[PDB]
């Protein structure tokens, strides 16, 4: 069973939020389908869900507010919710709920798409600066060098960030990203490697802020 | 709604030792027909979405090992964690299914205490290119401490610096149960080049004496 999910992103205050999810493995008219979100930092709220036959229960907290739909020729259902505010901003979660043989005697949420960020702003779309952390001349006493990139003043979350096209992982560290006074993002992904390693092996961060189509690859040298 | 209340909403627990975690539904989630509590558990790490481990309230799920237990039954129920590893770091939630709409708990920070670990301290200075644009970055990064508590400090030509930097702290490391820090001077380009030395000092309970690191502009 695989959940593919996709929509949300960024949405102005009053706009409709729309998501999708495909359902790969078969067996998709057995079960409700059902939507959960959790704001950032925050719980989890379910949301509601709808089986094949386009039957629903939607949460009263947000009934008013939301319409699913079922498409059974494709294995895909979605989610609309109306008249968003910075309330609706959270992860939205595509998730299988109970099968028609034994509703709530099997209603625990086994499977769970990987989740989409829904942001409600005014403000702008705004792709990165990446700026290299070269590593100093000067390394630690054992042999260790740092070195990363600053990936400064984006929106909305989120972003990316990769070393050597996923081949180096050990000793990453990407930060948090920090909401700054302006409003935009920024981070740091900083990488800890051998001192002996500068001379000989290339290190480049890859970037992808995929809400700007921003795909960045940047070399970090001395 | 059911309310369901997790207790505590944050531990902290040595390696090896046991977590135990609470929730109560304010209505008995006991379906009585089938003696079952329609109770879930779940894990959730940083960016990933939640992992059941538990329903019927102490039945595991696939690829959960015997170290998670679930008890209880009616309105009171228990997550116990028994010789707890590193990898156990996570948000817990407990979860009814007993009737819509379904309701979650708030959710229990659990933090996994480690013997301590002094940081690695790197500072970085401003990119050329960022220059160009004005402003200055200064990164100093704390690698790998625990615990958690860390006092930087920013110099600059020897003067502690205020209200111009921000901390990022990665989540608890889910192999060696450490953190990471990050701080952050911001200066205009024209502040950056009236100064020469960038210091960042770091406090914390693995040092043996607060340690800093410093450069001087353009060397
Ligand atoms: C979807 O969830 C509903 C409950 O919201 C399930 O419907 C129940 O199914 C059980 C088992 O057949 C019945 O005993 C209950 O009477 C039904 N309740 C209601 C209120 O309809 C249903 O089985 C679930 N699955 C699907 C695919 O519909
Ligand atoms: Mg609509
Ligand atoms: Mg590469």
């Amino acid at each position: 069973v695989q959940l593919q999910q996709w929509g949300a992103g960024l949405l102005k205050t009053s706009e409709t939020l729309s998501l999708t999810c495909a359902v790969y493995g078969g067996s998709f008219n057995n079960y409700n389908w059902t939507w959960i979100r959790q704001p950032p930092g925050k719980g989890l709220e379910w949301i509601g869900q709808i089986n094949h036959s386009g039957t629903t229960n939607y949460n009263p907290s947000l009934k008013s507010r939301v319409t699913m739909s079922i498409d059974p020729s494709e294995n895909q259902f979605s989610l609309k919710v109306r008249s968003v505010t910075a309330a609706d901003t959270a992860i939205y979660y595509c998730v299988r709920g109970s099968p028609e043989s034994s509703g709530n005697y099997w209603g625990h949420f086994q499977y769970w798409g990987q989740g989409t960020l829904a942001t409600v702003s005014s403000a702008s779309t705004k792709g990165p600066s990446v700026f290299p952390l070269a590593p100093s001349s000067k390394s630690t006493s054992g042999g260790t060098a740092a070195l990363g990139c600053l990936v400064k003043d984006y929106f909305p979350e989120p972003v990316t960030v990769s070393w050597n096209s996923g081949a180096l992982t050990s000793g990453v560290h990407t930060f948090p990203a920090v909401l700054q006074s302006s409003g935009l993002y920024s981070l740091s992904s900083v990488v800890t490697v051998p001192s002996s390693s500068l001379g000989t092996q290339t290190y480049i961060c890859n970037v992808n802020h995929k809400p700007s189509n921003t795909k960045v690859d940047k070399k970090v040298e001395p | 709604d059911i309310v369901m209340t997790q207790s505590p909403d944050s531990l902290s627990v040595s390696l090896g030792e046991r977590a135990t975690i609470n929730c109560k539904s304010s209505q008995s989630v006991l379906y009585s027909s089938h003696n079952k509590n329609y109770l879930a558990w779940y894990q959730q790490k940083p960016g990933q979405p939640p992992r059941l481990l538990i329903y019927w309230a102490s039945t595991r799920e696939s690829g959960v090992p015997d170290r998670f237990s679930g008890s209880g039954s009616g309105t009171d129920f228990t997550l116990t964690i028994n010789t707890l590893q590193a990898e156990d770091v996570a948000v817990y939630y407990c979860q009814q299914y007993y009737t819509t709409p379904y309701t979650f708990g708030q959710g229990t920070k659990l933090e996994i205490k480690r013997t301590v670990a002094a940081p690695s301290v790197f500072i970085f200075p401003p990119s050329d290119e960022q220059l160009k644009s004005g402003t200055a970055s200064v990164v100093c990064l704390l690698n790998n401490f625990y615990p958690r508590e860390a006092k930087v400090q920013w110099k600059v030509d020897n003067a502690l610096q205020s209200g111009n930097s921000q901390e990022s702290v990665t989540e608890q490391d889910s192999k060696d149960s450490t953190y990471s820090l990050s701080s952050t001077l911001t200066l205009s380009k024209a502040d950056y080049e009236k100064h020469k030395v960038y210091a960042c000092e770091v406090t914390h309970q693995g040092l043996s004496s607060p340690v800093t690191k410093s450069f001087n502009r353009g060397e």
